[PDB]
C-alpha cells in the first residue's frame, strides 16, 4: 500500500507540475 | 438519544431480507470453527514443547493438519462473507429498483428526488464496496479479541477480577469515541464538500471574478473553508489518537497482569513454562 | 524480629559507627533519603492548596499558559529518572532477596525518591500552568540536597571500589548524572527568567493565538505529557458525550497551522530554491526538493519516532524469551552470589535473569514503543494536512 | 487486523446536491442568560486571565477561602509532614551520633531512650506539641541537637500562630449569615399615588439585626449611544424613591422597595407587551450592610428578569398586630 | 532487517526460509491488489453508467 | 494583624494603562476602564476622582498642587459602583468642570495635568477597606479614542477577554 | 503506668492539655496508640483554635 501510495503520489506531483507550468494570465504586472 | 443508537434491528432485517439462512449459518459457522482451529493450533504446539522439553511421539503430521484446516477454514470464510455479500446487494438492489418502479408520482413530486439519487447510487455503492470486507475485518477482530481473552483467562483464573473494571473502561472508552466521531466524520463531509463546490465556482467564473475584482475576498473565504476542513481533520485525528493510546495503555496493563500471574503461578502452580509463552504472544 | 531500617544482622551489626560515620553503607543510604522527605514535606501542603483552590478556582477555565524554557528537556529527564529508579528498585528487591532480614535502606530510599520525583513533576507543571517562578527555589534546593547526596553515595562507593562492573554503581552514577543536568536545567531556567537577584525580571507573555477564546485545539500549547498522551482531550469527548459537536464547538485553528502560513511559507521555500539554483522549469524533482526542505523538520521527527517504536518492539520477544529461558531450569531455589560488603552486589547478567524484571521492562518499553507510535502518527498526520492545505492555497 | 484506506476514485460523481440537514433546531429556545442568580453567586465568567503568581501569593487568603474540610485536610497535612520531617532529622541525628547502636552505654546518648525511629518519631511528637514525656532526654553534649530543638520550637510556634490566625479568619466570615436574607421571587409594579413604580420585597430570617443597611438597584441591559458605542452590559443606578433620597433602611419586618419610574429614569419607556422571557432587561438588587455579632459588611444580591416581573399586581400585607405586639406571616412572602 | 537478523540468531536457517516466503508473497499481494484496483475501476465505470 | 493584611489583594486591580475622551449622547466626557483579576468580590465600592494642577487664583494665591474632586457623572450621583466585569469610568465635562477648558493641541507630554482616580473598598473576605491609586497624565490621554467592548455573551453566561483592557 | 480507668483518663488529660507527667509514658510498639495520639493532639489543637476565636 505504501509503495502504491508513493507512485500515485509521483504521478500526482508530475501532473501538478505539468499543470502549473502551463499558461498563466500574461500582464498582470502591467 | 437520537445519536446515541447502535441500531442492531437494521442489520438484522438487512441479513433476514437479503442473506437468507443458509449463508449466515455457513459464515457463522466457518468462523467459529476458522477460531476454534486457530485456538488449538496454539494448544497443539505448547504441549508439543512442553512434551519436548525433557503417551507421546513426534506431531509431524498432527500440526500441518491443523495448519491445513485453518487455511482451508480461512479461505471458506473469505469465499462465503464475499459471496454473501455480492448476493445481498444484489438483491438489495432489486428490492429498491423495484419498490422504485412502484412508487406514487405524488411521492416523487413531495420527495426532493435527490436524496433518493444519492441513497440509490452511494449508499449502494458503499454496501456492495465495503459492507461486506468491513463487516470480514470487524468479524476477524473480534473473534480474534475473543480468542485472546479466552486463552489468557484459561491461563490464569484471577485475571478476570482485574479484566472487569477494564472491561467496563473499554466499553465507556468505546461509547465515547462512537459517538464523537460519528458526529466528526459528519462534519468533516459538510466541511470538505463546501471547499470542492467553491472550487467549482470558482474555476467556472475566473473571469467573472477577475473583472468584478473579487479575488481577495474569493481567497479569503477559500482559506476560511480550506482551514475549517483542516481543524475537523485534525480534531478526528486527535479523537483516533486519543482512543488508540487509551486501548494500547489498556493492552499493556493487561500484559503485565498477566505477566506477573503467569510468574506467581510458575513457581506455584508448575505451568512448566507451556501455557506461559501462549499467554505471553 | 521488628522491623530494623539497616541490617539486623550480628545483633545489629550495621548500626555501627566506628571507623568513620561516611563509611557505614546504612548511614548514606539514610541520608539519601533526607531530600526525598523534605521535598514531600514541603510539596504536600503547597499541592493540597492549589488542589483546594483548583476546587472552586474559574479563572483556571480560560487562563493561558506559558511554559518554561526546556520544557521537554525537563519532562524527559524527569521520565528517565522514574526509569532509573525503578531500576533501583528491583535491583535492591533482588539483592536482598538473599539476606534474611528485610535489610529496607536498600530499597525504601529508592522508593522515597521516586515518590520525590512523581512531586517534583506535578509541581513544576503547576508553577508552569500558573506563572509564580519565584516558588522554584525549593525545587532548587531539592535539586541541590539530592545531587549532594547523590554524590557523597557514589565517592562512598568508589572508596568501597565497587566499579564499573555492579549495576547499583552504575545507577548510582546514572542518578548523579541525572541530578546534575535537573540542576542544571533549573539554573538555565532561573537564568532565563532573572526573578532571583535581578531586579527587573524577563518577563514571556502568552502566545496570542493561545490567548485567543476562539481556539480549542490545545495540542500544541500544552505540557509535554499532555501532548503525548492526548489528555486534553478528555474534555472534549466527555463535552461531545452530553453535546452534539458543531461548528461553534470546534475552535478556530492556531497560527501554526494556518493554510496562509504554510503557503507563505511554501512560497519562501520556492523563492529560496530558486535564488539558490537558477533552473527555469519547475520538475517534480524540484518540487519535491522543496517539500523536503519545507517539512524536514517534522518528517524527520516522525520517522525518528516511529523507529525508536520499531527498535522498542522487539523487546516484547526478547522478554518473553528470556523469561522462558529463566523458567526452563528445574533448580530455581539458586540465587546470585557476589558479596562485596554484606551488601551482595548483583551483577548485569544476574539481575536480567529476574522475571519479574523482564516483566517491568517489556511493560515499559511497550508503554514508550506504542507513545512514540502515536506520536509519529499525529506528527504525520499534521504534516500532510499542513502541506495540503498549502498546496490548495498555491493551487487557488 | 487491518482496514482499508480513503481511496476516493471520483467520490461517485453524482453523489452531491444531498441537503436535508434535518436539524433538530432546539438551541432557539435553550435558556436566558442571567447576569446573576436568585442567590448571590454572579454568574459571570472569566477568561483570558494573565496571572503572575499573586493567586499563589496571597496564601493565608487563599487558605481562608478554603471551605472547613479543606482546612481541615491542609492543617492536618503540615503537621503531619512537620512532625515527619522533625523526627527523620532527630532519627539522623541519633545515627550519626551512634547512640542508635545498641551498645554498651560508655558514652552520653546525644538523646535518651532513643532505640528506633518510632521512639524518634514519639520524641519529635512531644517536642514540637509540647508534651515532654522526660524518658527521651536531651544530654548537654549535643550542641547540634540543641540547636535543633531550637529551630523546631520556632517553627512550630511559627506554624500555631498562622493556624490560629487563619481559623480566626475563616470563624470571622459570616457568607452563610449573609444568605438569610429573603427577597421577592418575583417583583411587581403598579401605581402608587397615581405614579408607576417598581415595587419589590425584601426581608430577614433570623432575629439577629443586621446594621448600616445599604440597597443599591441598578438595572443591566445592552445599550447603543447615537455617537455608536455598542456596550454589552451597560449598568445605570436606580435610585430607591427614598423621602431623602439615601438608600439607608431600617429592615425589621419585610418591606416593600419601590422605585418611581420618572422621566429620567431608564424604565420611562417601558411596556408590559416587551415583557416576554427573552428581553433584554434585568433588576440587580445589591444589599449592603454590617452584622451587629461579626462587625462584618454583608452583601445580597439577586435579579429579577423580564418574565419575573409581574405587571399590575399588588404585594399582599404581612404584618399583622397581636395583642400585645406585631406578627409577620412569611408565608405570604411571594403573595 | 533487524527482526531477520535476530531471528537467524534465535533459531536459524528455518525462520529465514519462513520469513523469506511472506517476502515473496508480499510482491504477490501488490500485484493482486492492482488487478483488484483494474476491477474496482471497471465496476466504477460500470456503476457511472447506470 | 499581619495575615489580616490585604494589600497583596488589592494590588490585583486592573486600570486602563492609557485613558481615552470622546463624545457621548452628544457631550464629551473622560472615560476610563477598571477590572478586577480574582473572583472575590470587593463590597462597598467608591472611587473618587480629583485633578492635580497647578492653580493661581485672580487674588493671587500660588497652590503647586490643587486638588479638585471631579463627579463620576453617575445616575444618582454617588459613588458607588458594582463592579464584576470591567466597567468603563466617565465623567462628563460641563461648564463647572476644570476639565472645560482643555484642547487635544496642550495634551502634551510636559503638561501640567495630571488624573488621580482613587478607589476604596472592603473584601469580602477580610473586610477590611483597600485603596487602588493610579495616576493618568496629560499624554496618557488618547483623545477622540473609545474602549472596544470587552464582555461576550456565551451559551449559558457571559465572557470576559481581559486581553481586550487595554485595547 | 496504666493501671485502672482513672490512670487512663489521668494519662489522657496530660495529653489533650499538655501535662506530660512521663510517669505514663507511651512505648514504641503501639503504633495504633500512636495514631491514636496524634489523632487526639491535631483534634485537641482544632477545639482550643476554635474555643479561642469564639471567646475573641
Ligand atoms: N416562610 C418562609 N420561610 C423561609 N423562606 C421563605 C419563606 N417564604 C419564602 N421564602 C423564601 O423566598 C424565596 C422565594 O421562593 P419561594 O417561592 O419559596 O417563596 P415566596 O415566593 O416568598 O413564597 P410564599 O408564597 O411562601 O410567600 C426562597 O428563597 C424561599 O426560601
Ligand atoms: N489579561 C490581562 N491579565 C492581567 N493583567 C492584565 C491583562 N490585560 C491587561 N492587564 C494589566 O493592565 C495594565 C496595563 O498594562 P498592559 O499594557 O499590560 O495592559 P492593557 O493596556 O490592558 O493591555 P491589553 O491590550 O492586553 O488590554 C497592567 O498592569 C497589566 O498587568
Ligand atoms: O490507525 S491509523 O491512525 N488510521 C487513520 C486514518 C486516518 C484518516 C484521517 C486523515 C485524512 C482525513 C480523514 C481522517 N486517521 N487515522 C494508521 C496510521 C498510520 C499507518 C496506518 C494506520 C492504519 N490505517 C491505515 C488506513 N486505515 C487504517
Ligand atoms: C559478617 C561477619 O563475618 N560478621 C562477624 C560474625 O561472623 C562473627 O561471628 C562475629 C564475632 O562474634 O563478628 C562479626
Ligand atoms: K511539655
Ligand atoms: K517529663
Ligand atoms: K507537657
Amino acid at each position: 500500500s505504501v509503495v502504491r501510495s508513493t507512485v500515485k503520489a509521483l504521478v500526482s506531483v508530475k501532473k501538478l507540475s505539468e499543470f502549473l507550468s502551463s499558461a498563466e494570465i500574461r500582464e498582470e504586472q502591467c | 438519544l437520537h445519536q446515541r443508537a447502535k441500531i442492531p434491528w437494521r442489520a438484522c432485517t438487512k441479513y433476514l431480507s437479503s442473506a437468507g439462512i443458509l449463508l449466515l449459518s455457513l459464515l457463522v459457522f466457518s468462523q467459529l470453527l476458522k477460531h476454534m482451529v486457530l485456538v488449538a493450533i496454539d494448544y497443539w504446539l505448547a504441549k508439543w514443547t512442553d512434551s519436548a522439553l525433557v503417551d507421546q511421539s513426534v506431531y509431524a503430521m498432527v500440526f500441518t493438519l491443523l495448519c491445513s484446516l485453518g487455511i482451508v477454514l480461512c479461505l471458506v470464510t473469505s469465499v462465503t462473507v464475499e459471496w454473501t455479500g455480492l448476493k445481498v446487494a444484489k438483491r438489495l438492489h432489486r428490492s429498491l429498483l423495484n419498490r422504485i418502479i412502484l412508487a406514487p408520482m405524488r411521492f416523487f413530486e413531495t420527495t426532493p428526488l435527490g436524496s433518493i439519487l444519492n441513497r440509490f447510487s452511494s449508499d449502494c455503492n458503499t454496501i456492495d464496496q465495503h459492507i461486506p470486507s468491513t463487516l470480514e475485518c470487524l468479524s476477524r477482530s473480534t473473534l480474534l479479541c475473543v480468542s485472546a481473552l479466552t486463552v489468557i483467562s484459561y491461563v490464569t483464573p484471577v485475571f478476570l477480577v482485574a479484566l472487569l473494571p477494564l472491561a467496563v473502561v473499554c466499553y465507556f472508552i468505546q461509547k465515547y469515541f462512537r459517538v464523537a466521531s460519528r458526529d466528526l466524520q459528519q462534519l468533516d463531509d459538510t466541511t470538505q464538500l463546501p471547499l470542492l463546490s467553491h472550487f467549482a465556482e470558482t474555476v467556472e467564473g475566473l473571469t467573472t471574478i477577475r473583472a468584478f475584482r473579487y479575488e481577495a475576498r474569493f481567497q479569503q473565504k477559500l482559506l476560511e473553508y480550506t482551514d475549517s476542513n483542516n481543524i475537523a481533520s485534525l480534531f478526528l485525528t486527535a479523537a483516533n489518537r486519543w482512543l488508540e493510546v487509551r486501548m494500547e495503555y489498556i493492552g499493556a496493563c493487561v500484559v503485565l497482569i498477566a505477566a506477573a500471574t503467569s510468574i506467581s503461578n510458575s513457581l506455584h502452580r508448575e505451568l512448566s513454562a507451556g501455557l506461559v509463552g501462549l499467554g505471553l504472544t | 524480629m521488628p522491623l530494623a531500617f539497616c541490617g539486623t544482622e550480628n545483633h545489629s551489626a550495621a548500626y555501627r559507627v566506628d571507623q568513620g560515620v561516611l563509611n557505614n553503607g546504612c548511614f548514606v543510604d539514610a541520608l539519601n533519603v533526607v531530600p526525598h522527605v523534605f521535598l514531600l514535606f514541603i510539596t504536600f501542603p503547597i499541592l493540597f492548596i492549589g488542589w483546594g483552590s483548583q476546587s472552586s478556582k474559574v479563572h483556571i477555565h480560560h487562563s493561558t499558559w506559558l511554559h518554561f524554557p526546556g520544557h521537554n528537556l525537563r519532562w524527559i529527564l524527569t521520565f528517565i529518572l522514574l526509569f532509573v529508579l525503578v531500576c533501583e528498585i528491583a535491583e535492591g528487591i533482588l539483592s536482598d532477596g538473599v539476606t534474611e532480614s528485610r535489610h529496607l535502606h536498600l530499597y525504601m530510599p529508592a522508593g522515597m525518591a521516586f515518590m520525590a520525583a512523581i512531586t517534583s513533576v506535578v509541581y513544576y507543571h503547576n508553577i508552569e500552568t500558573s506563572n509564580f517562578p519565584k516558588l522554584l527555589i525549593a525545587l532548587l534546593i531539592y535539586w541541590t540536597l539530592a545531587f549532594i547526596t547523590k554524590t557523597i553515595k557514589f565517592v562512598k562507593f568508589y572508596d568501597h571500589a565497587i566499579g564499573f562492573s555492579q549495576l547499583r554503581f552504575c545507577l548510582t552514577g546514572l542518578l548523579v548524572i541525572l541530578y546534575g543536568m535537573l540542576l542544571l536545567v533549573e539554573v538555565n531556567v532561573i537564568r532565563v527568567r532573572r526573578y532571583i537577584f535581578f531586579k527587573t525580571p524577563r518577563e514571556v507573555k502568552p502566545p496570542e493565538d493561545l490567548q485567543d477564546l476562539g481556539v480549542r485545539f490545545l495540542q500544541p500549547f500544552v505540557n509535554l505529557l499532555s501532548k503525548g498522551t492526548y489528555w486534553w482531550m478528555n474534555a472534549f469527548i466527555k463535552t461531545a458525550h452530553k453535546k452534539p459537536i458543531d461548528l461553534r464547538a470546534i475552535g478556530k485553528l492556531p497560527i501554526a497551522m494556518r493554510a496562509l502560513t504554510n503557503y507563505q511559507r511554501l512560497c519562501v521555500a520556492f523563492d529560496a530554491q530558486a535564488r539558490k539554483d537558477t533552473q527555469s522549469p519547475q520538475g517534480a524533482r524540484a518540487i519535491w526538493r522543496a517539500l523536503c526542505h519545507a517539512f524536514g523538520r517534522r518528517l524527520i521527527l516522525s520517522s525518528t519516532f516511529r523507529i525508536l517504536a520499531d527498535l522498542l518492539g522487539f523487546a516484547g520477544p526478547l522478554c518473553i524469551f528470556g523469561i522462558v529461558d529463566h523458567l526452563g531450569k528445574e533448580n530455581h531455589v539458586f540465587q546470585p552470589k557476589t558479596q562485596f560488603l554484606g551488601v551482595y552486589f548483583v551483577s548485569s547478567q544476574e539481575f536480567l535473569g529476574n522475571a519479574y524484571v523482564l516483566a517491568v521492562l517489556l511493560f515499559l518499553a511497550l508503554l514508550l514503543q506504542r507513545t512514540f507510535l502515536q506520536a509519529s502518527y499525529y506528527v504525520a498526520i499534521e504534516t500532510g494536512i499542513n502541506l495540503r492545505g498549502a498546496i490548495q492555497t498555491k493551487i487557488y | 487486523m487491518l482496514s482499508r484506506k480513503g481511496i476516493i476514485p471520483e467520490e461517485y460523481v453524482l453523489t452531491r446536491l444531498a441537503e436535508d440537514p434535518t436539524e433538530p433546531r432546539y438551541r432557539t429556545r435553550e435558556r436566558r442568560a442571567r447576569f446573576v442568580s436568585k442567590k448571590g453567586n454572579c454568574n459571570v465568567a472569566h477568561k483570558n486571565i494573565r496571572e503572575q503568581g499573586r493567586f499563589l501569593q496571597d496564601v493565608f487568603t487563599t487558605l481562608v477561602d478554603l471551605k472547613w474540610p479543606h482546612t481541615l485536610l491542609i492543617f492536618t497535612m503540615s503537621f503531619l509532614c512537620s512532625w515527619l520531617l522533625f523526627a527523620m532529622v532527630w532519627w539522623l541525628i541519633a545515627f550519626a551520633h551512634g547512640d542508635l547502636a545498641p551498645g554498651e552505654g560508655t558514652n552520653v546518648p546525644c538523646v535518651t531512650s532513643i532505640h528506633s525511629f518510632s521512639s524518634a518519631f514519639l520524641f519529635s511528637i512531644e517536642v514540637q506539641v509540647t508534651i515532654g514525656f522526660g524518658g527521651r532526654m536531651v544530654t548537654e553534649e549535643c550542641p547540634l541537637a540543641i540547636l535543633i530543638l531550637i529551630v523546631q520550637n520556632i517553627v512550630g510556634l511559627m506554624i500555631n500562630a498562622i493556624m490560629l490566625g487563619c481559623i480566626f479568619m475563616k470563624t470571622a466570615q459570616a457568607h452563610r449569615r449573609a444568605e438569610t436574607l429573603i427577597f421577592s421571587k418575583h417583583a411587581v409594579i403598579t401605581l402608587r399615588h397615581g405614579r408607576l413604580c417598581f415595587m419589590l420585597r425584601v426581608g430577614d430570617l433570623r432575629k439577629s439585626m443586621i446594621i448600616s443597611a445599604t440597597i443599591h438597584m441598578q438595572v443591566v441591559r445592552k445599550t447603543t449611544s447615537p455617537e455608536g458605542e455598542v456596550v454589552p452590559l451597560h449598568q445605570v443606578d436606580i435610585p430607591m424613591e427614598n423621602g431623602v433620597g439615601g438608600n439607608s433602611i431600617f429592615l425589621v419586618a419585610p418591606l416593600i422597595i419601590y422605585h418611581v419610574i420618572d422621566s429620567n429614569s431608564p424604565l420611562y419607556d417601558l411596556a408590559p407587551s416587551d415583557l416576554h422571557h427573552h428581553q433584554d432587561l434585568e433588576i440587580i438588587v445589591i444589599l449592603e450592610g454590617v452584622v451587629e455579632t461579626t462587625g462584618i459588611t454583608t452583601q445580597a444580591r439577586t435579579s429579577y428578569l423580564a418574565d419575573e416581573i409581574l405587571w399590575g399586581q399588588r404585594f399582599v400585607p404581612i404584618v399583622a398586630e397581636e395583642d400585645g405586639r406585631y406578627s409577620v406571616d412569611y408565608s405570604k412572602f411571594g403573595n | 532487517i533487524v527482526g531477520v537478523i535476530l531471528l537467524y540468531y534465535i533459531l536459524g536457517v528455518s525462520a529465514l526460509i519462513g520469513a523469506a516466503v511472506i517476502i515473496l508473497l508480499a510482491p504477490v499481494q501488490y500485484f493482486v491488489a492492482t488487478k483488484l484496483s483494474q476491477a474496482q475501476r471497471s465496476t466504477l465505470e460500470h456503476s457511472n453508467e447506470r
